[PDB]
């Protein structure tokens, strides 16, 4: 999982 | 002091996704420095250091589980222990808030000139559809500011988490798309000027708008249906972003795929594009829209190239690598970067028309001249 777009 | 917390917090992550002992005890020999290295914060400290000491105990011994576990109840140690913003997320929101105002402004600016030229030329449809992508894409703009502002916190909802931060790569399918488009009208104009007059028609024009904005939705789908909310709770927060657990091929492919259909099979076919025409100009004795189009071309390959790089790093990196780290920092700022192709275009218009009265007028003259 990773917040935002990467 | 703000930069031992981060040297703490990485080392945490390096810990969480380690495979062996040596990487855990080297990982909690750093964060043991970090927290000296930072009388009521000096208990807080002590209490921190206690505990790398517990675990880094358990890393020599060799029980790597067992250190971890420890390592994960020091997170509950750090709530007890200034949230100010890391400089690539402040430089973000600044980007953010320029492009979002001059790209609102400015887009809706052109949909307003180009929609009464649209049905009586071709170039107006063209430039119309160009503007309502950036238009649509900076609507998301206000959210993913608040957000940041929020340390990354997520109020909006699962939806709003799936399409909002999906609008600026639907604006890179469409925005390439159309360019193509443009650019292939562009193409036949010069060397195929028959076609144009037996062919070129505004119905043709809207059909091929239609196609690449359903080509475009298609290629965004993918990484729409993998984006998920994800509550934290050391602190307490709901994080929105891509899930490609155990699935690391998954990631990677993706990031392949999004810099060949995204960057490079555009970069190569639009450059051959305008090698033939602006060859075929240059040995001849209608720039005006030509020189604009190329500008607009040349600005989606630099404001999406950082995006592209640090994508394929990040994805042949390992998640507790250093520079992976460093670069998942950089994100918003790439993104941030990207997000200039959504304002760029009136700028350019209106310095276009500068070489040419008021701002509408000006936009007229440039964007919906007749070939
Ligand atoms: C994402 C993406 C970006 C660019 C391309 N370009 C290509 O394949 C290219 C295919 C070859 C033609 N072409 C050019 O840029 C081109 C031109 C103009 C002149 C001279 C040489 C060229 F190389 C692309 C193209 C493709 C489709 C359209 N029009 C269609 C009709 C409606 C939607 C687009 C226009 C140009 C393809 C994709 C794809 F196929 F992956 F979606
Ligand atoms: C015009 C001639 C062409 C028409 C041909 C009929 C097409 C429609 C039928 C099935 C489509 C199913 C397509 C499913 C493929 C999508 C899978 C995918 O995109 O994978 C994303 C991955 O996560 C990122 O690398
Ligand atoms: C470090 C951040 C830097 C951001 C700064 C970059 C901003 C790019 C803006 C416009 C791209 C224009 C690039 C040059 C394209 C214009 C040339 C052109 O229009 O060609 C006319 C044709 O040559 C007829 O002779
Ligand atoms: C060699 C790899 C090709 C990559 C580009 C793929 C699509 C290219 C399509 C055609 C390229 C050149 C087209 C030339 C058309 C000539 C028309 C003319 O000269 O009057
Ligand atoms: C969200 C992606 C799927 C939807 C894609 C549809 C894109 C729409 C593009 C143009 C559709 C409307 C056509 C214009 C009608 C008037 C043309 C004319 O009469 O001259
Ligand atoms: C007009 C059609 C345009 C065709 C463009 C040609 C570019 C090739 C398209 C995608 C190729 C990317 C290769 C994918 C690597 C996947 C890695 C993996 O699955 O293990
Ligand atoms: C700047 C001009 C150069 C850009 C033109 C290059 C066009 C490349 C077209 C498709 C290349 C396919 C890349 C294959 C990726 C391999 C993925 C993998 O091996 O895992
Ligand atoms: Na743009």
């Amino acid at each position: 999982f990773a917040p935002x777009w990467r | 002091l703000e930069d031992n917390w981060e040297t703490l917090n990485d080392n945490l992550k390096v810990i969480e996704k380690a495979d062996n002992a040596a990487q855990v005890k080297d990982a909690l020999t750093k964060m043991r420095a970090a927290a000296l290295d930072a009388k009521d914060f000096r208990h807080g400290f002590d209490i921190l250091v206690g505990q790398i000491d517990d675990a880094l105990k358990l890393a020599n011994e060799g029980k790597v589980k067992e250190a971890q576990a420890a390592a994960e109840q020091l997170k509950t140690t750090r709530n007890a222990y200034s949230n100010t913003l890391r400089v690539p997320d402040i430089l973000a929101l600044v980007i953010f808030a320029v492009v979002f105002l001059v790209g609102v402004l400015g887009n809706a600016l052109v949909v307003w000139v180009t929609a009464f030229e649209a049905k009586r030329t071709i170039n107006a449809i063209w430039f119309l559809n160009l503007a309502v992508a950036d238009f649509l894409s900076c609507l998301a703009l206000p959210i993913l500011f608040t957000s940041i502002v929020q340390h990354h916190h997520w109020p909006f909802g699962g939806a709003a988490c799936s399409i909002l931060p999906s609008l600026i790569l639907l604006n890179m399918y469409a925005s390439i798309l159309l360019l193509a488009t443009i650019s292939a009208d562009r193409f036949l104009l010069v060397f195929k000027p028959i076609w144009c007059q037996n062919f070129r028609g505004a119905g043709l024009a809207w059909i091929a708008c239609a196609v690449a904005w359903g080509l475009a939705l298609l290629l965004t789908i993918p990484s729409f249906l993998y984006r998920v909310v994800r509550e934290e709770y050391f602190p307490p927060k709901v994080l929105c972003g891509v899930d490609y657990s155990h699935d690391k091929r998954r990631e990677r492919a993706v990031a392949i795929v999004r810099l060949v259909l995204g960057f490079l099979w555009p970069l190569l076919t639009l450059t051959i594009c305008y090698t033939f025409i602006l060859l075929r100009t240059w040995s001849r004795r209608s720039t005006k829209t030509l020189k604009v189009v190329v500008a607009v071309v040349a600005s989606f390959f630099i404001f999406w190239l950082p995006y592209q790089v640090t994508g394929i790093m990040m994805s042949f990196l390992e998640p507790s690598s250093p520079t992976f780290l460093l670069l998942k920092k950089l994100d918003s700022l790439c993104v941030s970067f990207a997000y200039i192709n959504c304002c760029i275009n009136p700028i350019i218009y209106v310095v276009a028309g500068q070489g040419f009265k008021s701002l509408p007028s000006l936009l007229r003259n440039v964007l919906t001249e007749e070939s």
